[PDB]
């Protein structure tokens, strides 16, 4: 079962973040940032740009950002679009 | 000996023209929509099917009267029933099969090519994008996923098989081993022949019995000439011709007391406010500034200076003995020439890969 | 005043080369989507594809009917020059076998050998000696082919040197407008030449821009390129990893941007736009001047 | 005289193709036996020799050139009367050898007239346009226009020796050529109302009617800058005065010492002293201006025929 | 940037500043619970979600429709739009 249990550490279980997109979204909903492990591509929002540095290590399947939710990006096939499956 | 057998060159040229027509019509339609994005935008969005229908009508009319397709007639070719004029003429069912091959197969091939080429970038984007839909997703999602899987895995093989079967039938046709130059002509039992004098006479008589035919055949000639003369490329080269420029330039070119002077002469790096080690200009031109000896294997860096190839290679890699001796007591407090031009000290974009081996 | 006896053979060879090229193009289209989704597979195996096509053609055309497609289009056929008389003897099996070996096999093996010699260059004394020997062999063959062509201009019997050595000769087995069309192509050629001469004078880039305007600084989309690559070169070639074709030579930096291109590329664009600034391709800003790259120093 | 202009044009095009292919073979042999520098040194001589060989194995012997064979033409003298050996030899001498000798001798005559005008006693117009006026391209264009109209003598030398073509609305070409020449003259007249280098070792020829190579060429073979000073001002490049060049190897043997030997200190294009040396991507050094003009014409190194992009030429320092 | 505005704060409506094609999804946030995906595309119902939720589009106006509101359906419904890359922007959320 795909579990995504949350320097904030997010540990992914049931899947390998090497082959997914990890999106951090905070709530006071505002999308904080996303990371592609395979290519290392990372992007942020204007508010958190610079002050927040995100990355991830595949060896322990963890993502670091330095309530906050982690979700798994899912790119649809019909009218391809980005959704967030498996919040937290 | 068998006149009325078109050479494979004629058939291949005719097929090239038939393949050139749809992109040309699409480009013209796109331009006209750019002018008026009101009535033609809907047509452009559904171009493929409307071009298929127009081609159906035109090719059907040409098959019934001229005996061959529009471009085939333009080339003096006709389609006969492989097995007297009545016996070899195309019956209505044969006309419909010829329409299916002439219009249906190219239409479907264009649709599949377009779908595959639109999907390819997502296919190569990565594995984050290409996550299969879990079961229970709406039938549309699963159908789209399976369509993409087909386009990515099966379609390349189908395209290869299509073109390789065409190639096999061309090779067989060369020397009367096949009688058909294409597998789909073989399936429908039709063969392209060269129109004779009698066929031309019949066509002319039928025309006489009854301003677009001349205008449509001078458009085909113009399209053929446009693509054979490579006119677009020549005009682009003439327009995008080289500009007469002056030669470039580089910015750099026109006992503790020693250390202060050494820092004074050295150019200070930009990323770090730190001096750069640079060798003095040689006393005489015929000398490598790095090793201060005769230039053996001349090579030029990105700045245009010419050194010995091994000398400058090592200097760029930051392993030349001259650097290490100077870097023994100045670690941190100085910047070696690693990735820099030895003389000017300017950084070099290509590193070592971008060195010119000058053939003196 | 003698009947044509050389142009047929020249046309035969030209048609054979054209045919091999066309079939190779069909194989390229077949391998168009294979290998992912550039040259790719078809360019990697160009020699092997050509060898396979030439072998199939030799079996289907020369071996079976004693005439290359192109020799058959001209009503020619290979004959044994050794056996004289109007009988018009066919070539022997050994003649065809050697013709194939040299034309389909020998060409491929020589191409592979020359490619390998080029690879070994970076070289060993043995590599240098072998390169010298093969350059000598190729020069000897080039001289022989030139002299055989000069003799063919006189007598018109053997078109190639291999044909002369094997004694296989192209002869017409049997008797068995086309000029008006070409004379019309002459007028088409003249008119297109006139257009190519005239359009650059009036200025076709400027008029094309005006016609586009009449008919119809956010970050640019080439920022992903490494600093090695020139954005102008990349755009104009691939209309990533830095290659030899797109690297920046003579790096000049745009005055306001700081982005680096080749001196020629940047200067040519800034001059094409005249006073109006050329929009940068890396950050989208507008550029009206450039300076030699500071090279990461003050 | 019973031959139409288009047939003569096509026959000449095919003859030019075969002469060019022979010249290409000879230049390739020259480059195999000796370096590419010597092959490029004798490119024009090799082309003339290839044309002379082609016309010495076909015409000089009374046979028909391959171009004539294609178009079903017979070269008669005014078939009813084939030309004699003296006529054919004279035509070959006048059509191939004489133009090459005149081309070789023209620079000296141009320099002599240039000095004489420089000593003064409309003349300044002649001085600034002496090279265009004394070149044979425009005389050849005039010959071609007269041929397209009359349809008699493709080359000036076939009229001298009275050689016509016999078998076994194309004045449009002449109209276009006349218009082109008139426009070319007008552009120069309107102003007051570079170097050719010739081709290199290899010249592109083709037998296709739609090739647009040198041989398939009906009309004449033969502003947007800012004076090379304004471009330097825009690019912050200090541009030296015209003629004066940074790093000219003719000033002294110590300008760039690592280039040793008088063979290696002269560019193969302008044959003068290397000034503003610039290395193509392949590594061969020419003057900046010379290789700039060459790659403007043909995007290719004049020596090794490798691809050369005008943007990737590196001046040396 | 793209602004995603939900008029309410049942047929919940939302609008986008520009033309975002059909890339709009809906999430359900329960009090002190993680959001649950409902419709990842404009109308593609996420697996396991009851059929009562439906998504619809009209130009640049998206709508989430619940035919028969259930007692456990109370939550905040969030609209999200993503670009071609993974750049997302959420809405304001609508309480039912
Ligand atoms: C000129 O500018 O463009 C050229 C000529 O333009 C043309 O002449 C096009 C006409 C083609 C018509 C063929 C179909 C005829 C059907 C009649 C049926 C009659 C049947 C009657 C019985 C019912 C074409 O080239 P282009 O458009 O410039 O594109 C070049 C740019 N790209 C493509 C390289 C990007
Ligand atoms: C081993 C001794 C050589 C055996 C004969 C064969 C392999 C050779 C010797 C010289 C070779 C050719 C040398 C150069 C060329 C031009 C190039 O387009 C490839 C083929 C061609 C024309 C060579 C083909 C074969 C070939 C004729
Ligand atoms: C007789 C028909 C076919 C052609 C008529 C126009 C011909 C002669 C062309 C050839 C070169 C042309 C000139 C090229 C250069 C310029 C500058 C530009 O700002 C347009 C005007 C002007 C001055 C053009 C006028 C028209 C021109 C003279
Ligand atoms: C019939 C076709 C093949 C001939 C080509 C059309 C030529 C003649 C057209 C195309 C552009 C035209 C010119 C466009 C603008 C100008 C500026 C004006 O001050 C003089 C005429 C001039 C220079 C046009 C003259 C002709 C002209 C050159
Ligand atoms: C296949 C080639 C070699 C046939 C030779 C005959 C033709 C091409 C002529 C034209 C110009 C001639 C050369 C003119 C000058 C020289 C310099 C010297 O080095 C002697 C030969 C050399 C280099 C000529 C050799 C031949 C030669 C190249
Ligand atoms: C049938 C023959 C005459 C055809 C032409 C032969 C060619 C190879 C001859 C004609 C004129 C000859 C040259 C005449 C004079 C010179 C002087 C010197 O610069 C080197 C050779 C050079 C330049 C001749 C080289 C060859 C050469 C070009
Ligand atoms: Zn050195
Ligand atoms: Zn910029
Ligand atoms: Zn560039
Ligand atoms: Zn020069
Ligand atoms: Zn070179």
């Amino acid at each position: 079962e795909v579990q995504l249990v949350e320097r904030l550490s997010c540990a992914a279980s049931g899947f390998n973040l090497y082959s997914s997109s990890i999106h951090w979204v905070r709530q006071a909903l505002e999308w904080v940032a996303y990371i592609y492990s395979s290519s290392g591509s990372t992007s942020y929002a204007d508010s958190v740009k610079g002050r927040f540095t995100i990355s991830a290590d595949t060896s322990k399947n963890t993502a670091y950002l330095q309530v906050y939710y982690c979700a798994r990006g899912y790119y649809s096939w019909y009218k391809a679009s980005w959704a967030l499956a498996d919040y937290w | 000996i068998d006149e009325h057998k078109p050479s494979l060159f004629e058939l291949l040229s005719e097929q090239q023209l038939a393949a050139l027509l749809p992109p040309t019509v699409r480009y013209l339609l796109t331009v006209l929509t750019q002018r008026y994005p009101r009535y033609l935008l809907r047509v452009l969005n559904s171009f493929d099917e409307l071009y298929a229908l127009a081609a159906l009508v035109v090719e059907r009319h040409y098959l019934r009267t001229r005996g061959g397709s529009f471009t085939e007639h333009f080339y003096g070719l006709k389609r006969e029933r492989a097995l007297v004029r009545d016996a070899l003429r195309l019956r209505p069912a044969d006309v419909w099969r010829n329409l299916l091959v002439i219009v249906g197969v190219p239409y479907l091939k264009r649709k599949l090519d377009e779908a595959h080429e639109a999907d390819a970038p997502r296919a190569m984007m990565g594995a984050a994008y290409n996550r299969p839909p879990l079961p229970g997703a709406p039938w549309r999602e699963r159908v789209a996923f399976w369509w993409r899987c087909f386009l990515r895995r099966v379609y390349p093989a189908v395209n290869a098989a299509y073109y390789l079967s065409i190639l096999a039938f061309n090779l067989a046709y060369l020397f009367d081993n096949s009688k058909y130059h294409s597998p789909f002509l073989c399936l429908i039992g039709t063969r392209v022949r060269r129109m004779s004098a009698a066929d031309y006479r019949a066509i002319e008589a039928l025309e006489e019995r009854a301003l677009v035919l001349p205008t449509s055949i001078f458009a085909l000639k113009f399209l053929e000439w446009w693509y054979a003369s490579d006119f677009a490329k020549q005009l682009s080269r003439k327009a995008a011709e080289s500009l007469d420029l002056p030669p470039p330039v580089v910015a750099g070119l026109p006992e503790e007391e020693k250390e202060r002077r050494a820092i004074e002469r050295a150019p200070v790096s930009a990323s770090s406010l730190l001096p750069i080690y640079t060798v003095p200009p040689p006393e005489n031109s015929d000398q490598c500034p790095i090793c201060e000896g005769e230039i053996t294997t001349a090579a030029a860096c990105q700045t245009g200076i010419v050194y010995c190839y091994p000398c400058i290679h090592k200097w760029l890699t930051g392993t030349h003995p001259r650097q290490e001796k100077f870097m023994a007591e100045r670690a941190g407090k100085w910047e070696s020439g690693e990735g820099r031009c030895a003389v000017t000290g300017r950084r070099v974009l290509g590193g070592t890969e971008g060195l010119r081996r000058i053939m003196v | 005043t003698r009947p044509a006896f050389r142009v047929g053979q020249v046309d035969a060879e030209l048609l054979d080369e054209e045919l091999v090229e066309l079939l190779r193009g069909q194989v390229r289209e077949a391998l168009r989507y294979v290998g992912g989704g550039g040259s790719g597979v078809a360019q990697d195996w160009e020699a092997e594809i050509s060898l396979a096509l030439r072998a199939v053609l030799f079996k289907l055309t020369v071996w079976d009917h004693d005439a290359t497609y192109g020799a058959a289009l001209q009503n020619l056929k290979y004959t044994d020059a050794r056996r004289d008389g109007p009988a018009l003897a066919p070539p022997s099996r050994w003649q065809k076998a050697l013709y194939g070996l040299v034309t389909v096999g020998g060409r491929y093996l020589w191409a592979k050998w020359e490619d390998w010699l080029l690879e070994q260059d970076d070289p060993s004394p043995r590599v240098k000696r072998l390169a010298r020997w093969t350059s000598s062999l190729s020069t000897l063959h080039a001289s022989a082919a030139l002299v055989s062509f000069l003799v063919f201009l006189l007598h018109g019997r053997y078109r190639t040197l291999l044909d002369r050595l094997l004694r296989m000769r192209l002869a017409p087995p049997t008797s068995q407008v086309s000029f008006e069309y070409l004379n019309r192509q002459l007028v088409w050629h003249a008119f297109t030449e006139f257009l190519l001469f005239v359009l650059p004078l009036v200025g076709i880039n400027r008029w094309r821009r005006w016609l586009a305007r009449t008919w119809r600084d956010k970050k640019g989309e080439y920022s992903f390129l490494p600093e090695r690559t020139c954005a102008i070169c990349y755009r104009d070639q691939n209309s990533v990893v830095g290659s030899a074709q797109t690297d920046i030579t003579n790096p000049y930096e745009a005055i306001p941007c700081g982005c680096t291109y080749c001196f020629v590329c940047l200067a040519t664009r800034i001059e094409r736009e005249e006073g109006e600034g050329w929009p940068c391709l890396r950050c989208g800003e507008l550029i009206k001047e450039c300076k030699p790259w500071n090279g990461d120093v003050l | 005289p019973y031959a139409a202009a288009p047939d003569i044009i096509r026959a000449h095009q095919k003859d030019a193709y075969f002469q060019g292919v022979l010249a290409n073979r000879l230049s390739d042999l020259h480059r195999r036996l000796r370096g590419a520098r010597s092959a490029h040194a004798w490119a024009a001589e090799t082309r003339t020799f290839a044309a002379a060989l082609y016309l010495c194995l076909t015409t000089l012997l009374g046979n028909r050139t391959l171009g004539e064979e294609y178009c079903d033409l017979v070269q008669v003298e005014e078939g009813p009367l084939l030309p004699s050996l003296p006529r054919r030899a004279g035509y070959i001498l006048t059509a191939i050898v004489l133009p090459h000798l005149a081309s070789r001798a023209l620079p000296s005559v141009r320099s002599a007239i240039r000095k004489r005008l420089q000593s003064r006693l409309v003349l300044r117009y002649l001085l600034t346009h002496l090279t265009p006026l004394t070149s044979g391209a425009h005389f050849r264009a005039a010959t071609l226009a007269v041929f397209y109209f009359t349809g008699a003598y493709y080359e000036l030398s076939k009229w001298v020796w009275g050689l016509r073509y016999v078998f076994t609305g194309y004045e449009v070409l002449g109209v276009l050529l006349v218009v082109q020449m008139a426009v070319r003259a007008w552009l120069h007249v309107r102003e007051q109302l570079r170097t050719a280098f010739g081709p290199g070792t290899n010249v592109d020829v083709s037998l296709d009617e739609h090739a647009f190579t040198s041989n398939n060429e009906l009309l004449g073979g033969g502003s947007s800058q800012r004076s090379l000073g304004e471009i330097g001002a825009m690019a912050h490049t200090p541009v030296l005065k015209a003629g004066r060049a940074r790093y000219d190897l003719g000033t002294s043997d110590k300008v760039m010492g690592w280039i040793k030997g008088a063979q290696q200190r002269k560019c193969t294009l302008c044959l003068e002293e290397l000034k503003d040396p610039a290395a193509t991507q392949c590594g061969h050094v020419f003057c900046w201006a010379c290789i700039g003009d060459w790659v403007r014409e043909k995007p290719e190194c004049p020596l090794c025929r490798r691809e050369a992009m005008v943007q990737h030429i590196l001046p040396l320092r | 940037d793209i602004q995603m505005t939900q008029s309410p704060s049942v047929t919940i409506t939302c609008r986008a500043s520009q033309s975002v094609s059909s890339a709009v999804a809906w999430y359900q946030q329960k009090p002190g619970k993680a959001p649950k995906l409902l419709i990842y595309s404009a109308s593609s119902l996420y697996s396991g979600v009851p059929s009562r939720f439906s998504g619809s589009r009209s130009g640049t106006d998206f709508t989430l429709t619940i035919s028969s509101l259930q007692p456990e359906d109370f939550a905040t419904y969030y609209c999200q739009q993503g670009s071609s890359l993974g750049l997302l922007t959420f809405g304001q959320g609508t309480k039912v």
